[PDB]
């Protein structure tokens, strides 16, 4: 018929956005041929954190509050500043041969491929909302910079 | 909602649950209940060394949903509070994990 779907359905279930707005976003994204998560990100119909929460349940991805992450354990130096600018990801943490990378977009995969071929680590995506990525990256870069040049 | 509970039988179980990268320490609690980051939660935690149940008034800093890609358990990562009660819990966990600290084994989180 016209069931509200995907991310829009979850944002409605989470109370983040609201039936008529979600239905409109779904239909307008389809009319514009824009993927729904990108549509919501661009149209700013909800907060970045509300969108991340919806993306996490809809795409089955884990979600982290990086403001609670211990900056001294960040893995930012493992990834070139070039890759960081190109993709808008936040390298989180390395354990064994794995590098966990924070992403705000659940479907970006070429970024993960570029990071894997750059680091030769196993790359695992974790959702981090878009505001947290931009702010935390520069905080962690200041922390890392204190270690020297 | 109510009181979450987590019982950890042995050091491998504790290793999988512990979140050393969280400020003040954190612990992964499997649960199908859906939480939002920043939710305050109350946890009753049993560690492998005794049957004592340790109260943890924590904050949700991590979620893994039902049906996650791969073989990830659904649940929440709970940040320990910064006072002496939370510090005591974190302290007991890292001493119980003595020798497990440098392991490369995957965990429930990172």
């Amino acid at each position: 018929s016209h069931m509200i779907t995907g991310i829009a359905r979850r944002l409605v279930q989470d109370g983040a956005v609201e039936e008529a707005v979600a239905r409109s976003a779904m239909d307008q994204a389809s009319a514009a041929k824009v993927p729904l998560p990108q549509w919501f990100a661009e149209k700013k119909l909800v907060t970045a954190s509300q969108l991340a929460a919806a993306n996490a349940v809809e795409f089955g991805m884990s979600l982290l509050d990086v403001s609670a992450f211990d900056a001294s354990q960040n893995a930012v130096k493992l990834v070139s500043e070039e890759l960081l600018q190109k993709h808008q990801v936040l390298p989180l943490f390395k354990r064994g041969n794995r590098l966990f990378v924070g992403v705000s977009n659940p479907t970006q995969t070429r970024a993960l491929d570029d990071i894997k071929f750059h680091t030769n680590l196993v790359v695992e995506p974790i959702l981090v909302d878009e505001d947290q990525i931009r702010r935390t990256l520069e905080q962690w870069q200041a922390s890392n910079a204190a270690l020297g040049s | 909602q109510g009181i979450l509970s987590l019982a950890l039988k042995d050091k491998p179980a504790l290793y999988s649950a512990y979140m050393p990268f969280v400020k003040g320490g954190g612990i992964f609690v499997p649960t199908p209940k859906r939480y939002m980051l920043g939710d305050e939660v109350f946890l009753l935690l049993t560690l492998p060394d005794s049957s004592e149940r340790l109260p943890v008034a924590g904050k949700v800093i991590w979620t893994t949903p039902a049906g996650a890609q791969g073989n990830r358990a659904a649940g929440i990562g709970v940040q320990f509070p910064d006072g002496p009660e939370g510090e005591a819990v974190r302290n007991k966990i890292e001493t119980l994990l003595a020798g497990l600290t440098t392991s490369d084994k995957p965990t429930h989180t990172m």
